[PDB]
RNA sequence: GAUGUCGGCUCAUCACAUCCUGGGGCUGAAGUAGGUCCCAAGGGUAUGGCUGUUCGCCAUUUAAAGUGGUACGCGAGCUGGGUUUAGAACGUCGUGAGACAGUUCGGUCCCUAUCUGCCGUGGGCGCUGGAGAACUGAGGGGGGCUGCUCCUAGUACGAGAGGACCGGAGUGGACGCAUCACUGGUGUUCGGGUUGUCAUGCCAAUGGCACUGCCCGGUAGCUAAAUGCGGAAGAGAUAAGUGCUGAAAGCAUCUAAGCACGAAACUUGCCCCGAGAUGAGUUCUCCCUGACCCUUUAAGGGUCCUGAAGGAACGUUGAAGACGACGACGUUGAUAGGCCGGGUGUGUAAGCGCAGCGAUGCGUUGAGCUAACCGGUACUAAUGAACCGUGAGGCUUAACCU
RNA sequence: UUCCUUGUCGGGUAAGUUCCGACCUGCACGAAUGGCGUAAUGAUGGCCAGGCUGUCUCCACCCGAGACUCAGUGAAAUUG
RNA sequence: CAGGUGGUCAGGUAGAGAAUACCAAGGCGCUUGAGAGAACUCGGGUGAAGGAACUAGGCAAAAUGGUGCCGUAACUUCGG
RNA sequence: GAGGACCGAACCGACUAAUGUUGAAAAAUUAGCGGAUGACUUGUGGCUGGGGGUGAAAGGCCAAUCAAACCGGGAGAUAG
């Protein structure tokens, strides 16, 4: 099975319209480090919650 | 649980040893028959003097099955093998004038009253 | 279906889940803590929170039955000698997920997963 | 007559001392609350609006919470209305128990049936497999053909096809009642309803005989 | 469930022997013929147990006029009037199902002997 | 510059010139059972033996085993027996190469679906302030089969044999829906037995591998063969048909005026979907009551302040699920895991003691272990926030109030 | 090898256009382009029976590999 | 690049064996992963009752399976 | 201790089925299958050349090529 006429851009940015990204909404900040991190995620120094969780 | 090809042994003395459901009477599509359904059955295996020979096409009714029947209560009453006993073609009457092995009261009925007072033991 | 079904399958055969959440458990109660993905973490919990519930009660029938799920004598002494009575008045909950990033190598969501008691008097021994 | 709203507790046995065992299905049924009565004049039909169960306060909206204070009753877990048949009275507030299905011989019991997800033509519509040997190939569980040649050119709304299976209203009628408890707020019903253990119940008397 | 248990809990009977598997039981029902009802003994070996409660069940295996035949009971239903263990055998199985296989002196079980 | 060609399988759909069931007229229709014609397409409408077969014959059923259309429906769905390449042979024809709807044995069936269609399931925007619910039902779909026994009654009918209509009750087959209490299946996540071998220093005890090594059982879940339920009654308008009154046509006449019956068809009644029903409906509840500037001065633009109801996101997840979606829960917490207790399953662990030359047996012991189950329990993980969504909601007219 | 032809009769099956036995009416067998037999042999053709079974009645569940989602890479036939 | 490629070497336990299973010496985990646990396809496991009713056809699957001893038919070219 | 003897690995072969069919592969994989002391198989080297070779014979094979190979030339053959 293949395509008897060859689909235009419009039909091809029609199917794209659902491909667009989420960005994500808003970043956590902790209240220890203050630093930015995924809410329940660690931070990048592993803090989490105001905790040092991993001293790395 | 009976259907066509099925072999039975026979619970009656009418001299036949093993017969063949050919068909489960009683319906359009009809799929198996239990204890207390009429089939029509083929002999396979016969005694050399009996009341019917090799290859006779006659009726039976299912007595006994593997797979058992069904009390009101939830209760299961299963056998060892199938087994069925030789009706007169056109009048539905027992052939044999001896029953063997116990039956079930699924056949407790005025068509079968004559099984019931013959079998060594009703379950 | 999947109704009320539990434990995942994690793209193996059984015998490579059970090898690998045995030596999974071993390298946890070894470090007391690790990196792995978090499907695997969250499934790991269903395995080494009964050896260390099965370690409070030291006598020779447990020692081995213990011996017998992680084949590892340096692990099953651990258990009894340390994590048996740190955690003797604990009930259940010995392990803690922690969520963090993403693997590079194929964004894979990673988790550490560590025992609740690895605070700063751990560097003893 | 109106309806009763329970909530499936699951299945079990009773058996008559003369020895017959009954599958029953366990029917919670709480009181349910009425909280709006909807008449010709202002709804342009007779109803009334019931609730059951009950509901922590923070998870109820303010939406939902104006309605029930409206109405002076606690929070249940949802809302289900009754068409009110001619002669049927009922106020605002008022509590209605499963003591009303105590002279009731049989019921319709609506529910929603357990979901089976993405479900092929086999077990959705009891479609007949296909040989699974004498070289068949790659062709087992299919459905084979879906229409006719060039003549109708497409295939029929309608068509028998995989999709989703289960997950839906469906109703049992004609389900004899084997027990009412009032005091324990128990309904047994004879047979089998739909919906997974836990899920809510629609209980009405049978429309039909 | 608190509720269903509940509901169980009152139609079980109070008085069900023990018998393990491998035991031969005397079980006696309930046979109604119209307006009479009298007790049939039901005399075998015990093959399997469920044990659910109020849906508990056992079957019982026995060799009637040269044809084997089990019953699986109810035991908690009214059908089932009383039950008693004739001897009580010695098995190491839970469910005896190898004896349909066997038969004669083939399908002999130790007495328990306790 | 290719429209794959028989039959079968799977899946169908329409026609009615109807096979069954329903309604009738006539009968050389006593009854039972038929014959024939009219109306009627709602549903239903065999399994085998032989053959590539369609067909047909035969066996045995059934209420019946309908006739046709659909590329002699259906190979980007299956098959490849037949037909229809190359091999070989027989009969036959030909001097021969070869040939024969003559026969015989053997003989590669490709395609990841763009569009239409269809089955499901979402995103967007709309519906005129926003939001959360509950509905109305325009419209659409599903469903609609039937046997046998008993009573009426051995009555009506009939010389007898035989044997009813109408009406009622029970119980089946086929089909459909739901469910897992029971009976079972499965149950490579539970327990045990056991062969070979390797390892844990060795014994003992375990683990790995051998299709889960081979097996025996088996929880939850799923499930049929398991067990509940369904097809209706009723109503409306009718078909063929039967009529009442009744002229045209002093009679007669079911019809022309008028009136009454009349079928599984039709419209309802039952079940499901359903306001994108843009003709975008209804009801209930909830939320928002700040400034200021510019300009071409309007359904205008901008700044500051403000951010509600609610939503989404994230997390723990679900008898919900391909993904989305849908449901529950997020410390004021039982959402998941763990833990405790129980249940269930398996069947008397290990260690020790005793007996035995030993294999092994006995006692401790219904022991030990026990997945998805039940009841509990904040031990672990579900975070303070942040984000989206605003600031009273056009014009005209009419009835009401000011 | 036989068109007529599923010849006829017998056997086997409840039922056998195939099979086996016979008949002879050989459309159009026939004697080294061999005739008729033939033990053994055959991944040879036809037929029957026992055993065995998910081949089927009629499918159910389960274990794996894909399908599906996420990240990376990234084709093809075809196309006024 | 699941293909093809001559010769030599030949450990242990079980085994008739260079078969097969598990191992030694030695060498590897096959150059995308991570989740999920739908239909459907592929490769497998189990299956109530029935047991070829499937089908052109028992295709496929299931089954049989070793050693010793006992015992073994028609027919035969006297070997089978 | 004979055998174009028997069973069965290596080895040689290719009967069935499934898969694959823009393949892992321009002929394979998986499970079964035949021969397996011989008219056996295999290595190295050699010989036979295109109307010719070779052929236990299929018009088979002669460099993925065969009812007359390949390459260059006649050659821009001819084409109602
Ligand atoms: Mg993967
Ligand atoms: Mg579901
Ligand atoms: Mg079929
Ligand atoms: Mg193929
Ligand atoms: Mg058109
Ligand atoms: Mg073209
Ligand atoms: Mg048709
Ligand atoms: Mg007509
Ligand atoms: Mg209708
Ligand atoms: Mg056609
Ligand atoms: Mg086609
Ligand atoms: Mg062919
Ligand atoms: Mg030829
Ligand atoms: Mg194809
Ligand atoms: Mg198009
Ligand atoms: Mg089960
Ligand atoms: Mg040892
Ligand atoms: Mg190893
Ligand atoms: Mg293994
Ligand atoms: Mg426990
Ligand atoms: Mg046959
Ligand atoms: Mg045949
Ligand atoms: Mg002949
Ligand atoms: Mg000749
Ligand atoms: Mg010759
Ligand atoms: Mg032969
Ligand atoms: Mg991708
Ligand atoms: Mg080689
Ligand atoms: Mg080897
Ligand atoms: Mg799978
Ligand atoms: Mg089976
Ligand atoms: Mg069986
Ligand atoms: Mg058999
Ligand atoms: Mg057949
Ligand atoms: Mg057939
Ligand atoms: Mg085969
Ligand atoms: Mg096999
Ligand atoms: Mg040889
Ligand atoms: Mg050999
Ligand atoms: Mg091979
Ligand atoms: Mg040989
Ligand atoms: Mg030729
Ligand atoms: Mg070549
Ligand atoms: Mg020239
Ligand atoms: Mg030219």
């Amino acid at each position: 099975a293949v395509q008897q006429n060859k689909p235009t851009r419009s039909k091809r940015g029609m199917r794209r319209s659902h491909d667009a990204l989420t960005a994500v909404t808003s970043l956590s900040v902790d209240k220890t480090s203050g630093e930015k991190h995924l809410r329940h995620h660690i931070t990048a120094d592993g803090y989490y919650r105001g905790r040092k969780v991993i001293a790395k | 649980m009976i259907q066509e090809q099925t072999m039975l042994n026979v619970a009656d003395n009418s001299g036949a040893r093993r017969v063949m459901c050919i068909k489960v009477l009683g319906g359009s599509h009809r799929r198996y028959a239990g204890v207390g359904d009429i089939i029509k059955i083929t002999i396979k295996e016969a005694i050399p003097r009996g009341k019917v020979k090799k290859g006779d096409v006659l009726k039976a009714v299912v007595v006994r099955t593997k797979k058992g029947v069904r009390r009101p209560d939830g209760s299961v009453i299963r056998f060892d093998g199938n087994a069925c006993v030789l009706l007169n073609n056109n009048s539905e009457q027992p052939i044999g004038t001896r029953i063997f092995g116990p039956v079930t009261r699924e056949l407790r009925s005025e068509k079968f009253m004559k099984i019931i007072s013959l079998a060594p033991e009703v379950l | 279906m999947r109704h009320r079904k539990s434990g995942r399958q994690l793209n193996r055969n059984s015998s490579h889940r059970q090898a690998m959440f045995r030596n999974m458990a071993g390298s946890l109660v070894r470090h007391e803590i690790i990196k792995t993905t978090l499907p695997k973490a969250k499934e790991l919990r269903r395995v080494v929170e009964p050896l260390i519930t099965l370690a409070k009660t030291d006598s020779v029938a447990n020692r081995r039955l213990a011996f017998a799920r992680t084949r590892d004598n340096e692990i099953v002494a651990k258990l009894f000698n340390e994590l048996g009575p740190r955690f003797a008045s604990r009930a259940g909950g010995y392990t803690r997920i922690l969520k963090c990033g993403f693997r590079a190598g194929d964004n894979a969501p990673m988790a550490y997963i560590e025992l609740v008691d690895r605070s700063e008097k751990a560097e003893a021994a | 007559m109106i309806g009763l709203v329970g909530k499936k507790v699951g299945m079990t046995r009773i058996f008559t001392e003369d020895g017959v065992s009954i599958p029953v299905t366990v029917i919670e049924v709480e009181a349910n609350r009425v909280t709006q009565v909807k008449d010709l004049a202002n709804d342009g039909y007779r109803a009334i609006q019931v609730t059951t169960g009950a509901k922590k306060a923070n998870r109820v909206t303010k939406p939902e919470a104006g309605h029930f204070a409206k109405a002076g009753v606690e929070a249940g877990r949802g809302l289900w209305e009754f068409r009110l048949a001619e002669g049927e009275e009922f106020t605002v507030g008022q509590s209605i128990s499963v003591e009303l299905f105590a002279d009731v011989k049989k019921v319709d019991v609506t529910g929603t049936s357990k979901g089976k997800g993405f479900a092929g033509t086999v077990k959705r519509w009891n479609f007949r497999t296909q040989d699974a040997t004498h070289g068949n190939s790659l062709s087992h569980r299919v459905p084979g053909s879906i229409g006719q040649n060039q003549t109708p050119g497409k295939v029929f709304k309608g068509k028998k096809m995989a999709g989703q299976m289960g997950n839906e209203r469906v109703t049992v009628q004609s389900l004899d009642v084997v027990r009412v408890d009032a005091e324990r707020n128990l309904l047994l019903v004879k047979g089998a309803v739909p919906g997974a253990t836990g899920s809510d119940l629609i209980v009405k008397p049978a429309v039909k005989a | 469930s608190n509720i269903i248990k509940q509901l169980e809990q009152e139609q079980m009977k109070q008085d069900v022997p023990s018998f393990r598997p491998g035991d031969t039981v005397e079980v006696k029902v309930w046979v109604v013929e119209g307006s009479k009802k009298r007790l049939q003994a039901f005399e075998g070996v015990v093959i399997a147990i469920r044990n659910r409660g109020l849906h508990s069940a056992f079957t019982v295996r026995k060799i009637s006029n040269g044809e084997g035949v089990e019953r699986v009971f109810q035991t908690h239903s009214p059908v089932v009037d009383s039950i008693s263990v004739k001897r009580r055998g010695a098995v190491r199985k839970a469910k005896l199902y190898y004896l349909r296989e066997r038969t004669g002196k083939a399908a002999r079980i130790k007495e328990r002997l306790n």
